[PDB]
């Protein structure tokens, strides 16, 4: 009786995506969110039910926000390789001739994909080829990251791999976890037990150790092998010290 | 002249010098002279 | 502390052997009063250390 | 491409899934009934 | 007087259990000496002494 | 994946800590044709998720035990 | 942002609910923001 309440259970994820898509520059903001929600709305009602699947307003928030980042980086790398080629550029061609809907297109791929399980690949391929027509996803390769993988992996002894040679998928998923930790602070690794995983994330701190010469401290724990009290603190009843 | 020719002879005695080993009954390889190296060690010190 | 020898508990001696040799850990399996830690422990009276 | 090919090749993997799983357990129950197998603790809860 | 006389095994077990450790590490030890004959190299093996 | 990675490391870390180290690779060179893909391992492997076991059935558990026994019988030689 | 300032005119709480991801939390920092308020978060556990 204390408190008033009120129940907010869906929000109007199309009026966010519209406007939070129109004040990064989008200049097609109406139609990118009109296919991008009823996407997102198809990814859950379309692909396979796992308890690591999420559609919701988080993720929309991700996916435009990823979208807004690469945007940015697009008219960046726009920007100096017509400045290396000739002395053309200008704001309003650049900003009029940009593919916002591939932009669109590749945040999604590399916010989404990676949590999805091998049959459901082609299942999210064919819902963006439904409701984004035309559009392409050509993921980037990261050279230096591959040679730098290939020595860890050669120093440590493990299997090395790209495309579809032995070692192509793990080294796929090293990627797309670098991709995942550039985008997000929160990292889930999903996995059978002795998938991989333990050995992807070693290698690619590693490896970005030896490529961008920063010192990578990794801090194993253990959240079921103690007490919640000593994995988080405890707050003295008596003397009321933390 | 004299003090440093010491110092060179006896670090040439102990980095060539090497314990006496024998075999004893197929099961082991022990050491003797041991009267040699305790009387260096007493005329070195 | 006496183990008689049969087909079951030599095997089991030597699997039990060529698994800790290594310092592998292992769990043995069995019905309660099968022999596990009789096995486990005439296994270990081959390794003194 | 067919969203409804989706939609329904998703409803029958659940469906053989959950039937396998019910049709297993029900031989269990059965054979359990007549005491061919002994009574496991996963089959003494479903039997309870 | 432990290896050549087979009674002490009855007599004494674990005192020839104690022994057999104390020899294995006296034959690691030599073993250790002799591929290095050099003094010096004795000398420096780590915790000799 | 796993198979190399047996085969690397005991072609390249010996087992004391060289003739242990040779016995290593001579070792690995015999066991190589086994250890491929369709292999006998591969299908043992294959097969013995078919049988029953006292408890679930982990492919990484039974690499490791059948790797730690190798290592056993590099030691043997 | 209607429901709170009526809970805070009656000088009462206000206790938004629903499923997570609904932009509970946010909206009402975006209402303290909004007044000009210092706004605090606490994940309260059984251990408040
Ligand atoms: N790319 C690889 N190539 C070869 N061997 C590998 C590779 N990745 C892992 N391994 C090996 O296979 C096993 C997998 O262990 P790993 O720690 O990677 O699994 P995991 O999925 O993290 O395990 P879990 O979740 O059960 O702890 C290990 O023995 C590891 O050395
Ligand atoms: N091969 C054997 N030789 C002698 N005794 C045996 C043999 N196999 C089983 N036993 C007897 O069976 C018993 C095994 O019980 P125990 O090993 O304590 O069970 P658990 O391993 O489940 O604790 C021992 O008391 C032992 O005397
Ligand atoms: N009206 C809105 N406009 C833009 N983003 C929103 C809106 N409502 C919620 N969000 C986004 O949803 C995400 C999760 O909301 P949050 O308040 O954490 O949910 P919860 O109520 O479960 O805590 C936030 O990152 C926020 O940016
Ligand atoms: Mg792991
Ligand atoms: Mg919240």
């Amino acid at each position: 009786k204390l408190f008033r309440s009120l129940a907010m259970t869906k929000p109007d994820r199309q009026l966010i995506a519209q406007v939070m898509l129109y004040s990064q520059g989008f200049r097609t903001a109406e139609v990118l969110a009109n296919k991008i929600v009823p996407f997102f709305k198809l990814c859950d009602e379309q692909l396979s039910s796992q308890s690591h699947y999420d559609f919701g307003l988080r993720a929309l928030k991700s996916v435009l926000v990823s979208a807004g980042n690469v945007k940015r980086e697009r008219i960046q790398k726009i920007k100096r390789e017509k400045e290396e080629r000739g002395e053309a550029v200008d704001e309003g061609e650049i900003a009029e001739n940009l593919p916002e809907q591939e932009i669109l297109i590749q945040s999604v791929c590399e916010t989404m994909v990676p949590k999805l399980v091998a049959e459901d690949i082609p299942l999210l391929f064919s819902l963006l080829s439904d409701v984004f027509p035309g559009v392409q996803y050509h993921r980037g390769e990261m050279t230096a990251l591959r040679e730098e993988l290939k020595k860890v992996c050669q120093e440590m002894y493990l299997t090395y791999g790209d495309g579809e040679e032995v070692g192509g998928m793990w080294v796929e998923k090293v990627l797309q976890l670098y991709q995942i930790t550039q985008i997000n602070h929160g990292l889930m690794m999903v996995g059978p037990s002795g998938s991989g995983k333990s050995m992807a994330w070693r290698v690619l701190l590693k490896a970005l150790e030896r490529l961008e010469g920063v010192e990578g401290v990794a801090h194993i724990i253990d959240p079921k092998a103690i007490s919640k009290d000593h994995l988080y603190g405890t707050l003295d009843p008596n003397t009321r010290e933390w | 002249m004299a003090l440093e020719e010491f110092l060179k002879q006896i670090r040439e005695v102990w980095n060539t010098y090497e314990l006496d080993l024998v075999n004893y009954q197929n099961k082991c390889r022990l050491i003797r002279g041991w009267d040699d190296l305790f009387n260096k060690v007493k005329e070195h010190i | 502390d006496v183990v008689v020898p049969t087909l079951d508990t030599v095997r089991h001696e030597a699997l039990l052997y060529t698994w800790l040799a290594e310092h592998k850990p292992l769990v043995l399996c069995g019905p309660p009063g099968s022999g596990k830690t009789m096995t486990l422990f005439s296994a270990l009276r081959a390794l003194p250390d | 491409k067919d969203p409804l090919f989706r939609f329904f090749e998703r409803e029958v993997k659940m469906g053989a899934k959950l039937l396998q799983d019910v049709r297993q357990d029900l031989a269990d129950v059965v054979q359990v009934c007549e005491g061919k197998k002994k009574q496991t603790n996963y089959l003494r809860t479903l039997i309870n | 007087i432990f290896t050549g006389s087979a009674d002490i095994k009855h007599l004494l077990p674990v005192e020839t259990q104690r022994f057999q450790s104390i020899s294995t590490e006296f034959l690691a030890l030599m073993k250790k000496v002799s591929k290095s004959p050099l003094v010096m190299d004795v000398l420096n093996i780590q915790g000799v002494q | 994946m796993i198979f190399n990675n047996f085969l690397a490391r005991l072609r390249s870390i010996p087992l004391d800590e060289s003739p242990m180290l040779q016995i290593q690779r001579d070792a690995a060179t015999i066991m190589q044709p086994y250890f491929t893909s369709n292999g006998l391992v591969t299908k043992a492997l294959e097969h013995a998720f078919q049988l029953e076991h006292i408890m679930d059935l982990t492919r990484l558990r039974c690499l490791g035990s059948l790797f730690s026994m190798l290592h056993q019988a590099c030691r043997n030689v | 942002y209607l429901t709170m300032t009526q809970a805070l005119e009656a000088r009462l709480g206000g206790s938004p609910f629903g499923p997570a991801g609904t932009g509970k939390t946010e909206s009402v920092k975006a209402l303290g923001h909004q007044l000009g308020r210092f706004v605090l978060v606490f994940n309260c556990d059984e251990t408040f």
